[PDB]
């Protein structure tokens, strides 16, 4: 039954019925040969995604669905720091909350309303078998059932093993199965000493029994604005993305410009990077913060562009204490760094590699 | 008491150099100084930089990654000195040196050495 | 009879069996209270020092204060803050001089003022406690300076600043009874009250003489503030006690700590803070041991006890161990502190039996001074 | 048998029952030769520290050098200055950081140059001697940086001025070969070649890898500049020797310090400075003991001497105390020199028979560091 | 080596702290650091201000006025350390008294304590 | 012989035939009855003394013969301290290469040469005997000799117990004799412990067997020109009394300003004092020195005027060293000093001492 609802959540999240024009399904642009996120090429590259009109770009990066199971509930815990949720933003409090707004927003699935969705559930004779055998009979009937019941199977669905399999060579060493590399754990090593471990590990100390390389956080690392994909989003020139005091309800001004701390699963397989797909390479995004450590020119410059990084798209609210650690990395500290990145790809997703 | 002999752990006192925890510390133990086992003192700064070593606990006979980090911007505490050096490698593989005063990243560029924390951020491999 | 180090061990395992997190973060000092006791580390006269400061209940170091050469510690009795008075060079012990006051908050031990002292001005000499001093309202703080004369320096705290030197008479020490008052002993043997604001030239009232020529009064007498009690001995235990509660000076009669047969079998006050005062018990702690008389910095082995409005004899503890500074917290059941310079550690005694509790050790490279607040 | 305080207490009676008299003033030390050794203070990290200068002849001190943090001495060869680089702060361990280098005459003892390093730049860590180094001509002071990268800091003694950082790969240590030229080591396995103009980016020139990822070069490698002769054991006790003296590293045969007896009997180096080199004598000494392999910081009693260019054993002391540091005189019959940080004590030795001669205690707090100056 | 008996001059070593002329020294013997018995060792400066004792000299049975000197401008020496009181008194007859550090008048105005010198300048009365 | 020689001396120190117009002799202007100094009055008061002329005055202070014999001749000893020699300003090398300049100086005793010393000599027939019994016939004859043989016996004189008795009360208690005041004894004690004994005692470090508070060094110590004094001398508002640059010999200019430390026995009773008797009371002379380290407003004031010290007469190569002591003299103190130096009062001027 938790297996029959998530069942019945794995026909929704590749039937493309759940779109307006019936041309794109969840699986369109979290796609399960790519870790769950979009393999397709818009106007600003893979930065941004397409919506169910063929026009129609978003704002942000389609990140993987990959392990977005293990993230809690959106709250403020007793240090006074927002944790979880779902969304780049958290504006959603959980899975649940957040399926179904992809199914309504106009530049992505782009269905009318809740009622339009109940429509396209109702027509289909499996549906309506598998959403009475779980929620009793007639819930197809009323638009605010079904469609809620709809988010419950999509949610349960992502809550399985196949979503978070912790199945990678990362898993497999600290399993005692078998050993790093030297580059690997030279890697290892650079992440739990440097400042990565602050931000992308559950825990401040202790070990994790699900290790997810998140501590749920919300943090502007000042990333600045991507142009094309500002561009293709079509939201205006004079917009800016104000990450988590986006959320209804938090009005506090310190968050402009926080956005959740992505998982590192699958991270080599799942560029380009940030909320904006700015960065394509990995590489990149690591160097990327040697700008707040290094003295060097060149740390100056973004390796893809050639010039300047760019001025952040909100100045204010960096987080500077965690940024501002005073050591920077070298090619070989960056290269064993992608070396043990890479160990956190997921069995299935290894071919990808190359 | 023998400095030459093979060093053995214990888990039954944090202010004591064979406990489990510091085996590669370098300088003081800040539990005797006013901060605890993975807490500051008052008034000192957090570094944010470490130096790491794999530490056998025999309590549970597991190994865990002890992450070193240093309190810093005070004189150096005098309490309850230690030098270990399990797993300890040369200056020029400085994430496992430990003779480095370990204090980038604390606040206010606080770079003297008062007393380090002996915090658990992983299992060893 | 498990230590403090064997149960954070306990509890650190139980947390990781648990798999209970905490974040790494910067600790507060508990809140002050009458069981709180400072001890700052002159260090024999090192360029740079420490204050150590301690929980005598549990006896656990709960902070420590960096200082520079012979600063002068000061502690407000409502335990609103913390202070003192501290010195620098350009270049460790040489170059440029710069004196300074600084005001710490009693838990985050932060800076929360730091007032430059123009001329480089204080008195560099082996830490006596009454050569700084608050007065009653915590509003300022005053320090003596004894080059090129004697001279008292006035420092207004609120307004974080310094406000001017005072000329006096050949005087030594300070004593606080009012926010614009205070006494000093002078050298003709009299007390002197010293009057004053803001401008102009002090109101200087001396006292009729307390003592002859070759009496020597020693440079540690206790003073309680919230008693306006002096209480000063002499190379020979004999001890005077001066009541300034009422604003003015009035000498009670001497006690002598020692009897006729312990004075002449040799018995003597010796080492550094050499006495305690209790204001609730109105008591008098004094460290005293068998030694000859030119011996007066020495180490002393025992205390003695009595009352203060009688001068009989209370108690003769024996301390276990070789003592240079003694005294007490404030409060009910008091504890009586016992600073070793030689072995660096600080014995807690119950002041009622003299029975050690507990012990704090490795406590600097020579400390000297214990300083309670008096929070009742 | 005579001791030095005894000597000098005769004299003092002498001239007193004579009527000489004689004008306190400060002494100047006596003129720097083979036998002056200087011991380094690190005093376990302490905000401020103290260098001793000694005779080694007689064995005494002659003088000292107030230092800061975790400073960096240098002695120059031909016996006309020292020097060190050394950090302070605007209050003891807090506030602005000041990084800087002094020079001193080595007779008088006072400052000549004082030298600002801008952007706090100096690399603070457990004393090394080649962190920081002079070149040949002695015109040029070279110091290591870790933070934000390794760099190197290019002072200019003869003008007095902090000239620029040169940027480098991801190598450790300074050994100067020219006045424009140093080595470093890197972490592949190799040397690094670095040759600076007074500006430009420096030529930087690897050598082949000469040694495995699984085998650790000690912190405390000798370099005889004056030789051009890098002398470098790892953990295990086996030797490497690298000849710069034609301005390019030819490495010379390994050699074994430890017999695979011994090794497998757990004979192994131990403590701070394991090793030394004599000039003259092509000849190098080295600080073993029998320990588990991780106790590579504690204290040996026991030294190897061998020939450098065969690599044969020509004797092995029992020192008879805990040595953590030595050192060698670089004239002929050359003192050993044998430092205990615990016992706080300079053990001067015989470096042909390996008796001990003499020592000098109250050496600061746990002293660390041996320098001499090759001045055949 | 009883710290509270009567303290007993000897006239045959300068480095003990039962040297004759140390009667009333606080601080540190200066012959211990580079200085002599009545010279500042090289770097420091020389005081002018003194404070002086009456010291019997078991040589020939006479007493001496030492005028202790202090070197300045270092941080201490720690060696040779000393604290006898033989006619030592209180702070306000500060002539005897050795509490202070008698660093007035030397030159760069250096005011840090070092150690001490113990010349003679005359006789006892 | 010893004895006799002696004997002459003292009959020439009190015999004015010395003098141009005979008014005058050593004794007067070093009065045996005031410590022999000057107690007489011109036009600038006791601060410099008249001549034989009845209307020329010096430019300094007629100093105190008594301990001058204790004094070194002149020499540079191993420091490169110039020490010792006769006169503020060391001109003279000993007693007897001084003792003639008076005989000779027309602003003194103002004899027109040697041969007119021994005119008035040779017309005394008790100075034919004593000269020939000491120094054999003819010596009066010979104008180089009976010069030289006046001045020899003259240093003779000053040599013997009457100038130098160390009978004073600090010699007394030296000799466990008596005691000290308490106020004496604080007096004493500050003394040796503060700047005074850096010039005012004869040794580095020890004792001396002779004492006599000074170390016979030189020494600019900062004193304005007296104005009244220098005016009486008529040498001119230009003139620079160079102290000891001005001795024939010495050219280095780092010794223009420098003064011989004069010795501190009977100081009490031998004021105004300094070179140029710049200072009437003892205790203004002793507050000077607060000058140097005090920061009131009192002391940049000279008390016996109520104005300022004065500018020095010669602004550089002062001791600076010795005088920024870091330490200002109480009252107290001052008082304790004054009582200290009284007892540097050799016992025959001990009733000197109320007026
Ligand atoms: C006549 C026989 C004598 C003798 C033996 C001395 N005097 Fe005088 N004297 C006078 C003044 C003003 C001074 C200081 C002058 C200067 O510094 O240039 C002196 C100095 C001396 C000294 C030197 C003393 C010293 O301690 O440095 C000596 C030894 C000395 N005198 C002996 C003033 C006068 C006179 C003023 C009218 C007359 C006449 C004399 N002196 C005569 C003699
Ligand atoms: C055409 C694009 C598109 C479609 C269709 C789409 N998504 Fe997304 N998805 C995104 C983008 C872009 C983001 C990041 C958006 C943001 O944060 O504003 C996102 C975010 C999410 C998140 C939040 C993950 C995180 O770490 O914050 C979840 C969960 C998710 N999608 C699940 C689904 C499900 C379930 C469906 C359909 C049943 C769906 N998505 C349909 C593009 C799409
Ligand atoms: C104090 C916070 C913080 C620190 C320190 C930090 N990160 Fe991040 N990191 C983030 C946040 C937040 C994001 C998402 C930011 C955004 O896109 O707006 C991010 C994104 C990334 C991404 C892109 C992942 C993706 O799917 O797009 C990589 C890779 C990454 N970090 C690696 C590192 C490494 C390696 C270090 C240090 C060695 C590091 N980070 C230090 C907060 C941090
Ligand atoms: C470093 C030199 C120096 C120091 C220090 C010094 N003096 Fe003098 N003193 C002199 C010299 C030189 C004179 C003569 C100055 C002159 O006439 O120009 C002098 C003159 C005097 C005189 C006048 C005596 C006379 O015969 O005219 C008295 C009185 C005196 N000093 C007392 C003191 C006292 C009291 C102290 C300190 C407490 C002191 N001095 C410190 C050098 C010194
Ligand atoms: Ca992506
Ligand atoms: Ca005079």
């Amino acid at each position: 039954a938790d297996d029959a609802l998530a069942a019945l959540g794995a026909q929704l999240f590749v039937d493309p019925a759940l779109s307006r024009n019936a041309t794109q399904s969840c699986a369109t642009c979290h796609d399960p040969a790519r870790a769950f996120t979009d393999p397709r090429e818009g106007k600003a590259g893979l930065a941004v995604s397409v919506g169910d009109d063929g026009q129609s770009h978003g704002d942000r990066n389609a990140p993987t669905l990959g392990y977005a199971a293990l993230v809690p509930a959106f709250h403020r815990d007793a240090n006074g720091k927002y944790k979880g949720g779902q969304f780049w933003d958290g504006r959603a409090d959980d899975l649940k909350q957040q399926a179904g707004q992809p199914m309504l927003n106009p530049v992505e699935m782009a269905m009318p309303d809740r009622a339009a969705v109940a429509a396209r559930l109702r027509d289909d004779p499996a549906y309506r078998t598998g959403f009475e055998a779980l929620f009793g009979k007639g819930v197809l009937d009323d638009p605010e059932r079904a469609f809620d019941a709809a988010a419950e199977a999509l949610a349960a669905y992502q809550a399985t093993g196949e979503f978070s399999p912790f199945d990678s060579k990362y898993d497999r060493v600290m399993r005692g199965e078998e050993k790093f590399t030297p580059l690997e754990e030279f890697g290892y090593t650079v992440f739990i000493t440097w400042n990565c471990r602050l931000c992308h590990m559950q825990r401040k100390q202790g070990v994790a029994e699900r290790e997810t390389f998140t501590n749920f956080e919300y943090h502007n690392i000042g990333l600045p604005v991507n142009e094309t994909a500002r561009e293709a989003s079509g939201l205006g020139a004079d917009h800016v993305d104000h990450g988590l005091l986006a959320r209804p309800g938090i009005e506090d001004p310190a968050q402009s410009g926080r956005f959740k701390v992505p998982s590192l699963r699958n991270v080599a397989v799942t560029g380009p990077y940030m909320h904006n797909g700015v960065f394509t390479d990995l590489r990149t995004a690591i160097l990327f913060y040697n700008k707040y450590t290094s003295r060097r020119p060149e740390a100056k410059i973004n390796p893809e562009t050639g010039a300047p990084w760019g001025e952040p798209e909100v100045a204010r609210n960096l987080s500077l204490a965690e940024l501002q650690s005073g050591l920077m990395l070298d090619d070989g500290r960056v290269d064993a760094l992608v070396a043990f990145l890479e160990t956190l790809t997921d069995r299935r997703y290894e071919p990808l590699l190359e | 008491t023998d400095p030459r002999a093979k060093w053995v752990p214990q888990d039954n006192d944090i202010q004591a150099c064979d406990y489990w925890r510091h085996c590669s510390i370098d300088g003081n133990i800040c539990d005797c100084s006013g901060g605890s086992l993975t807490n500051c003192p008052p008034g000192t700064k957090l570094a944010t930089a470490s130096w790491v070593a794999s530490c056998y606990n025999p309590t549970d006979g597991q190994s865990y990654l002890i992450a070193y980090r240093d309190c810093c911007g005070y004189n150096v505490s005098g309490r309850c000195p230690c030098l270990n050096t399990e797993g300890e490698l040369p200056v020029y593989r400085p994430e496992f040196a430990n003779d480095i005063i370990w204090c980038f990243g604390a606040e206010d560029d606080a770079m003297t050495y008062h007393c380090t924390i002996s915090p658990i951020v992983g299992k060893a491999s | 009879q498990e230590t403090q180090g064997q149960a954070a061990a306990r509890a650190a395992a139980a947390d990781l069996a648990a798999g209970q997190d905490d974040e790494p973060r910067i600790l507060e000092a508990p809140a002050p209270d009458a069981r709180r006791v400072y001890v700052n580390d002159p260090a024999h006269f090192a360029a740079v020092t420490q204050q150590f400061v301690i929980d005598g209940e549990a006896g656990r170091v709960i902070g420590m204060i960096d200082g520079g050469f012979l600063p002068n510690p000061v502690v407000a009795d409502d335990g609103s803050f913390i202070a003192h008075a501290s010195t620098v060079f350009s270049r460790i012990a040489r170059g440029e001089r710069t004196d300074y006051v600084e005001v710490f908050d009693p838990v985050t031990l932060l800076p929360t003022a730091d007032i430059e002292l123009p001329d480089a001005p204080r008195f560099l000499v082996g830490t006596y406690p009454w050569m700084t001093s608050l007065t009653p309202d915590g509003k300022t703080l005053l320090f003596y300076q004894f080059s090129p004369a004697p001279a008292v320096g006035v420092v207004d705290l609120e307004g974080k600043a310094f406000k001017r030197m005072l000329d006096v008479p050949d005087c030594y020490h300070i004593f606080p009874t009012a926010p614009d008052t205070f006494f000093m002993h002078c050298r003709d043997g009299s007390l002197a009250k010293v009057a004053f604001g803001t401008e102009g030239t002090p109101e200087i009232t001396h006292t009729e003489v307390f003592h002859p020529e070759d009496e020597f009064l020693i440079n540690h007498p206790a003073y309680s503030q919230k008693a306006g009690r002096l209480v000063w001995p002499t190379y020979t235990g004999k001890i005077h006690q001066i009541d300034l509660s009422s604003g003015d000076a009035k000498f009670l009669p001497a006690v002598e700590a020692l009897t006729e047969a312990e004075r002449a079998d040799g018995w003597r006050p010796g080492g550094w803070q050499q006495v305690a005062y209790h204001r609730a018990l109105d008591r008098i702690y004094l460290l005293v041991d068998q030694r000859d008389e030119w011996r007066h910095k020495t180490a002393s082995r025992f205390v003695v006890v009595l009352d203060a409005k009688t001068g009989e004899r209370l108690a003769k503890f024996e301390m276990g161990h070789e003592i240079d500074s003694i005294n007490v917290s404030q409060d009910e059941k008091p504890l009586l502190y016992a600073l070793s310079t030689g072995d660096k550690t600080l014995y807690i005694h119950d002041a009622e039996s003299g029975e050690e509790l507990r012990s704090v050790n490795q406590l600097g490279h020579g400390p000297q001074v214990i300083t309670t607040a008096d929070m009742g």
